[PDB]
């Protein structure tokens, strides 16, 4: 509902320096902070009508306040502009603005406690003159604090501005200083040369431009941004980003700062810090792309950056990423393999396993896992074997040079690990050995039950072999006295006069020289 | 003597 003459008003925003002071962005406020002083102002009144009306307004002498329009350019700033108060003064308001509307016009004073004390708005000769601003850097903090502006003739060299720098910043006279221009976003230049005047220092000089100086001092490398160079590159590629844990369950998250530039290690330390923990015990997660929730592992030596991570989020919706919290450390998690296998205890009865060697490994470390675990019997040996187990068979016994990455559990019940019975432990080599045993009944390939190792004896008889194989095995004389023994190699078999027999050691060995093929192995005829 | 830029050539967008 505009009205008959809306039309030929314009909206002028006036912003005071105080608005300056506390902004931690590029130029002089950010836009959705600042609080103006606003004016609807004839789009044909004049500059001088402006001024006076603006001054009565606003509690000052005219000739104290001082007009400078604010400019958005193409380079990406918003800088204060030089406007001739009398040579322009005759000009209309809207013709000024170049049809800005809203237009911003940052307004000079005077303190006015100082003003008291006599001070007045400074020379300023629009052609020889030149009013910059001055913010100061403090890498300890990493903030920026607005030091207000000054007045110097073009023709000033750098280093004559330098006390005023330290003055302004509560600094002793004399410390040394690291100037900058701040140009726009992402764009810091040092000043390399104070010897030299203004407008040879400075890129392009125009009243507005920014100093940012600071201390230059060895505690700055202490600090996470060291120079205003690195805090500006920083706050231009800021972003915000939810972290959750995976483990628990509709965690709404927190919320860190972060930069697009940085990499797995910067991340990580962030995060790690707002835990209170090792950032070396998490582990992260890609996204899924439009799916909500944790995608693949991040492995600890990603090559991107935060960006690459959060390139898949849309337009305008949180950035989340997931995280998982670590018992362990994360290169060892990594590499972490887990391997399922069978304990065999003194009771001879069998519990599921999972242990956790280096993948790199060896089963000497595996089996030492498992000792670490595990109550061995009574006497015995307190040394550890492991079997290989393919149908109820032992196909072979594992030395412990081999590598772990030798062996591929194609089922859970594959390999087992027992302790050594104690007349196992150093066999005599000449007149005795170990035999493998497993219980079939109609057929050699109807295998069950747990097959073990046995010791057999050369001369020795049978019926003392029956017992050793009694004493070990759990059950009774009446359907032990089922059994029928064999010896069996490959497909067939022959059943062992149960007596008179007397054992031959190798009825019992392959062939001489054959060691890779599996040997010759003592049956048990028995049902279930 | 020196001057002052009248406009910003550089770095535009």
């Amino acid at each position: 509902p505009l009205g008959s003459e809306a039309h030929l008003y314009m909206q002028v925003q006036i912003v005071a320096e105080d608005q300056f002071c506390g902004h931690q962005g590029n130029d002089m406020y950010d836009e959705e902070k600042v609080k103006y002083t606003v004016f609807k102002v004839l789009k044909n009144s004049s500059l001088a009508e402006f001024v006076q009306s603006l001054s009565q307004t606003m509690g000052f002498p005219q000739d104290q306040i001082r007009l400078w329009p604010m400019q958005a350019r193409s380079n990406g700033t918003k800088r204060p502009a030089m406007l001739d108060n009398e040579a322009d003064g005759n000009k209309t308001m809207i013709e000024l603005s170049d049809n800005e509307n809203p237009w911003t016009i940052f307004l000079e004073t005077v303190d006015p406690e100082l003003a008291a004390s006599g001070a007045t708005l400074p020379k300023f000769d629009k052609d020889h003159d030149v009013m910059l601003f001055l913010k100061m850097y403090d890498p300890k903090t990493r903030s920026l604090n607005y030091c207000g502006h000054i007045y110097t003739p073009i023709s000033c060299k750098i280093r004559d501005l330098l006390p005023v720098m330290c003055d302004r910043a509560g600094f002793i006279q004399d410390t040394s200083l690291i100037l900058y221009e701040e140009v726009k976003p992402n764009l810091t230049e040092r000043i390399q040369d104070y010897d030299v005047s203004l407008d040879k220092a400075l890129d392009e000089l125009m009243d507005g431009d920014i100093i940012v100086f600071q201390k230059d001092d060895p505690e700055n490398d202490n600090s996470e941004l060291p120079t205003a160079k690195e805090y500006f590159r920083d706050l231009y590629h800021r972003v915000d980003v939810i972290f959750c844990d995976k483990t628990i369950p509709n965690d709404p998250g927190f919320v860190v700062t972060l930069s697009n530039r940085m990499n797995y290690f910067q991340v990580a330390k962030t995060v790690a810090q707002r835990l209170n923990t090792d950032p070396m015990l998490l582990q992260f997660f890609k996204s899924q792309g439009y799916r909500d929730g944790p995608g693949n592992p991040l492995r600890h030596n990603y090559e991107g950056t935060l960006r690459d991570l959060l390139q898949f989020f849309k337009p305008r919706q949180p950035k989340k990423l997931y995280y998982q919290q670590l018992k362990m450390k994360i290169t060892d998690f990594e590499n972490r393999r887990s391997f399922k296998c069978i304990w065999l205890n003194s009771q001879f009865r069998e519990e599921e396993i999972t242990l956790y060697p280096d993948k790199h490994g060896c089963v000497r470390d595996l089996l030492e896992e498992c000792k670490k675990a595990v109550e061995l019997g009574e006497k015995a040996s307190g040394k550890l074997r492991l079997l290989e187990i393919v149908s109820y068979k032992i196909i072979g016994v594992h030395q412990e040079d081999e590598l772990l990455e030798c062996l591929s559990p194609a089922t859970s019940r594959t390999f087992r690990i027992e302790e050594i019975p104690l007349d196992q432990v150093d066999i005599d080599k000449e007149n005795e050995m170990l035999v493998t045993v497993a219980h079939f009944h109609k057929e050699v390939f109807g295998t069950f039950g747990i097959p073990f190792l046995l010791r057999i004896h050369q001369g020795e008889h049978f019926r003392e072999v029956m017992k050793r194989i009694q004493s070990l095995l759990d059950i009774q004389e009446k359907e032990f006295e089922k059994f029928k023994f064999a010896i069996v190699m490959m497909g067939r078999h022959q059943y062992i006069n149960e007596d008179e027999y007397e054992v031959n050691l190798k009825d019992f060995e392959p062939q001489p020289g054959n060691m890779s093929h599996p040997r010759p192995w003592l049956g048990l005829d028995h049902f279930n | 003597g020196p001057r002052k830029c009248a406009r910003k050539t550089r770095h535009a967008e």
